[PDB]
């Protein structure tokens, strides 16, 4: 069933003719203000973003000529009296053809010819915002009404006057009283009379356009009070001025713990700051980049890129970044291979940041350690190259078995003062350091002359497990080098061993005599323990005994088995208890147990018949 | 298997949204 | 003070004049190729819109001649070695003037003035795609230059040629052999080839356009196969196609336990079909394949989440011919009209499950036991107390009052309440058989009270946010128990002293409790469910205690055998009292990791075994 009607069989007969591509204006229009932007509020983020490049453009015609520079500022005026809104700057300005060039014309813009202009590309290249020209219709999405008056800067202007109701067609005139630069009235739509309130606009600016390149006042109040820290050297900015900027960026009352103030242009232009708080991380910060992007001091609103990796989501800061690639709607494209090198280097800049704190201050990265380890943990699980696997995992510290407590380790230093030619890194997970050394699994690894790392914190071993190697060397947890790795008398244990593989043959498959064990009565085997441990908690008890395999060890020297042999015939009901609870007992030191509450009953029940005596 | 099964734990601060309004 | 520069002292003196808004199609092209379309490969499927909007044309325009209906599909003709990609449609094809006015003008769409002659919007406008005019141009972020050759279905019609490198400037001229329809030749750029190949073209397709109306054939073969069941009526469809259009948008092996055909047009045109899995959700499970559809299209938002998050675990498929759409032909985010789909969405899935509930106990019960967990999480999540309600509705739960294995909801359960209590009272447990002989439980036992039981996790936090049913307030046992206002009282005392001498850290506070009869000791604290939880999350993430209060139980025997145990073992004795503050501790669900207390377990049994 393979058939086509593709075929070559046309050709052109008649003389080629030539045409000129053209553009329905009114569905331009009509698709600008109704299907470009998701936010309606985005109008004046466009105009105050025009505003900033005019007077850019206007600083540019003060300093080729070396003259005085006056007032450059930008003006939000709110009249919800007439429900209009005012957005005015003392800019370069326009003239006749440049308001009918410009503003008549559907995706042309001035910026781009002033820009050609420059012959440097130095100077106000990365400082205007205005690429596509499309940005001042916006402003028909809430305006049935748009009246400008725009007069040039140049020595002998006229005022121009420059009304549209969004229709298509737009009507220009001269003007008198006109200031120099370009005041735009929009007269609100019934349903969008929202930006007509102060409230409203303020939300907007402080959203989009605080760090605008010239003062912004609202209804007569500056309302930007704060530069951009992240356009100038980092020796310029001082704690002071970062401590303000980390506070108004993560809207948070405290000091940032560290500080990193990125600024590269070999890959691509990324001008980053970047904090991570003092505080413990929050409730919130656990959930999902908390990191805003920035193109040319303008806000893009991304949200859903991730411009940052998801695990380190823990810091508060901005990127700002001239090469990105922007859709019509001034949103950042997705997917853009662009965005995802810009990605990568941020992730491996922070990274190595994260390295040199750790070497500068030993106790200050340990605190952060012990404060924002599970994001850590959750990009090495997250991970899929190996590569980033281990560079995440040199930011991990766990404190080992041969050095004092409360010291911690990286795998790095653990690393480099293993023996000769063992390719093996040996964890063991505990509550704590003081069960750590009392594990049962470590008492019998004591055979062995060697440093194994301790384990704390919850999702440890799942994440030891997911890296798996590090500096070419394998991860075997204690508990599967015990597994891989191949008193009383013989008599007494052998019938003690048949008694209890026949009372506990569902839960338990495999009973077996360990010699290595001192302190503890029982031990817990599995194959795949790290997998077992995390997999439990994902999915009576024979039905975990199924796909457990829970291989039981038994230490003959231990106090409980030892009287396990007067007790399975003086009184062999509590033997059966005894048992139960020692089974009980190894289970939860080997981290087996879904919950404890079920052993409740059994163990106040053996404790009444096993203490009646006294 | 286990180890790409990658446990979402999402909504992590929604139950602890939850918690606050009690206490 | 305040700095403003505005002022109303101006004035319009000139004379004005009129002028109509322009547009430099360079910089739209531009536009179009390189800053609209986020992915590469979207532009034949708009191509493919096209072809489907040309036959679509040709339908209505037959059933305005009602004359017979020719053969009409879309062919796919891949290239490599040309490195050229052709897109052939049958449809009604465009004269040397239409492919003008058309092709040649920017935001200029032939599909809205024929949507504009239609005079019933229900005939075509349904199916017809095009709606801003741009779509056409798309095939420039990949095309070095762009051949169509166009002959109208008119009869009388000649064959035309349309050049179009991309720069502004186009083409035309008098084209022989051209059969009717529109074949669109792409000449592929130097660094977009992948669309030179016959695997990426038939991914790309079945990706966004798979579900065309008519059929569509890449390089010779069909990979249609399969109709948009999601648009007849309910009762045509047949649970065999249900099961392979389940299969296709799950990606799945196995068969839809629930299926829902939703279609109504009041408040908004929704044509939506859902399916829950047989199998139980996987990890990964934990845009939900329940992808939008506009006139049979891919919308590929997979930000907004048009189905509410714990509504993830249901497979499906949504269309919808009013939502409204970027330029990029991409969902509008945070939009009214999506907002008001998710909720009357959520609502009708919310409906559905309880009928399901009401017309299948077992089944329901089965699929609660597998999906619980996602209802749970969306009462966590919510945050109007009518949806809380209307999801905790879709809640089974065992009580005491019932035999064991059988489930019921909250509602049946407060209409079997007594009409003076005014509360609902609930016990979590990992099993029935702990439920029934938790000290919890039995402290209730003097009541005749229903309790329910909860057994799989976060039920506790599911029933502390819900908060209300009924209007009828949710009180946990040991929250009753803690508001609630043979070892004689002075030898009590006695070894009470010193259980809080060895316990002042631990227990802030002990007392005595009379409604005991087999747990020694129980630990009650006043926010017992929330304290539960945080201490689980505390536990698992390192992020930004508690007061427990110990009751005894004067009659049990382990309590009693202390008053003999301090006058012989005082150091045995506080082993077990300690022994006996951890049990109570675990019951209460508020103990830490238990590894530490196995130790001090050992070390009781070693010598607490020292008379045999
Ligand atoms: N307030 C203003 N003062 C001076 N010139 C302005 C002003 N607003 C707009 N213009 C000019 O009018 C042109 C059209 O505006 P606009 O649509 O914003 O183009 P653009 O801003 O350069 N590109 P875009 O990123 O889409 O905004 C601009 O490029 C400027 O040259
Ligand atoms: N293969 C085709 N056969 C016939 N007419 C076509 C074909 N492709 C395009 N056209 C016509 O040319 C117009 C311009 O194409 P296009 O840019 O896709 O506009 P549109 O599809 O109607 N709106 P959009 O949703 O942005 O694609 C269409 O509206 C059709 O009228
Ligand atoms: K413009
Ligand atoms: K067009
Ligand atoms: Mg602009
Ligand atoms: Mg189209």
């Amino acid at each position: 069933p393979l058939h086509s009607i593709i075929s070559s069989t046309e050709s052109v007969q008649g003389s080629t003719s030539k045409h000129e591509f053209q553009a329905e204006t009114k569905k331009l229009l009509d698709i600008v203000a109704r299907s470009l932007y998701s936010e309606k509020e985005v109008f004046i983020r466009e105009l105050i973003s025009n505003a900033s490049d005019a007077l850019e453009k206007l600083r540019h015609k003060l300093v080729s000529d070396g003259q005085a520079l006056p007032e450059m500022e930008i003006h939000l005026q709110t009249n919800a009296e007439k429900g209009t809104i005012t957005i005015q700057d003392t800019g370069i300005g326009m003239t006749q053809e440049e308001l009918v060039s410009n503003l008549g014309t559907i995706a042309r813009s001035g910026s781009k010819a002033f820009l050609d202009a420059l012959q440097n590309q130095a100077e106000a290249s990365s400082k205007i915002i205005g690429q596509f020209g499309v940005g001042f219709y916006s402003a028909f999405m809430v305006a049935d009404r748009v009246e400008v008056y725009s007069r040039s800067a140049a020595p002998g202007s006229l005022g121009y006057q420059w009304l549209s109701d969004g229709s298509g067609v737009f009507e220009i005139a001269e003007a008198s009283g006109v200031r120099t630069g370009t005041k735009i009235i929009i007269h609100l739509k019934s349903d969008c009379k929202e930006f007509s309130s102060e409230a409203r606009v303020r939300d907007v600016v402080t959203k989009y356009s605080n760090f605008v390149s010239f003062p912004l006042y609202l209804n007569g109040r500056r309302m930007n009070t704060l530069q951009a820290i992240w356009m100038m050297d980092p020796k310029d900015v001082g704690e002071w001025q970062h401590e303000e900027f980390y506070r108004y960026v993560a809207q948070a009352h405290d000091k940032p713990r560290y500080t990193l103030h990125y600024k590269t242009d070999a890959p691509l232009n990324i001008r980053s700051i970047f904090y991570v708080p003092d505080m413990k991380p929050s409730m919130f910060d656990v959930s999902r980049s908390s990191v805003a992007l920035y193109s040319r001091k303008v806000l893009i609103q991304t949200k859903a890129t991730d411009i940052l990796p998801k695990w380190l989501r823990f810091i508060r800061g901005v990127v700002d970044s001239e090469d990105i690639p922007l859709n019509l709607s001034r949103e950042l494209l997705q997917e853009s291979a662009l965005i995802r090198k810009l990605r990568d280097v941020l992730q491996q800049r922070l990274i190595k940041f994260f390295i040199d704190q750790s070497k500068k201050d030993a106790e200050k990265y340990a605190k952060f350690f012990e404060d924002y380890g599970l994001f850590m943990r959750e990009g090495i699980v997250t991970a899929t190259e190996q590569e980033v696997k281990e560079d995440i995992a040199k930011l991990l510290r766990y404190e080992s078995s041969a050095l004092p407590s409360g010291q911690l380790t990286s795998l790095s230093e653990y690393a480099s003062r293993m023996r000769a030619g063992t390719r093996n890194i040996y964890y063991l997970c505990a509550p704590n350091r003081h069960l750590a050394e009392h594990s049962p699994y470590y008492e019998a690894m004591k055979k062995k002359d060697t440093e194994v790392l301790f384990c704390f914190e919850q999702f440890d071993e799942l994440t030891l497990l997911h890296l798996r190697e590090f500096d070419k060397k394998k991860l075997i947890s204690v508990e599967t080098d015990i597994v891989v790795d191949h008193c009383l008398s013989e008599k007494e244990t052998e019938e003690l061993m048949a008694w209890m593989r026949n009372v506990l043959g569902s839960r338990v498959t495999n009973v077996k005599v360990t010699l290595r064990l001192d302190t503890h009565p029982a031990m817990v085997t599995v194959l795949e323990m790290g997998a077992a441990r995390h997999f439990l908690r994902m999915q009576t008890q024979e039905e975990r005994a199924q796909l457990l395999q829970p291989t039981l060890e038994i230490n003959p020297r231990h106090a409980l088995i030892k009287k396990l042999n007067q007790l399975r015939a003086s009184e062999p009901g509590l033997a059966q208890l005894l048992v139960d609870q020692i089974y009980e007992n190894a289970m939860i030191a080997a981290g087996l147990v879904d919950d404890p509450r079920a052993m409740v009953g059994r163990l106040n029940e053996l404790l009444v018949k096993a203490l009646e005596r006294h | 298997v286990i180890k790409d099964l990658v446990p979402d734990l999402s909504n992590f601060y929604a139950q602890y949204k939850s918690i606050e309004p009690y206490l």
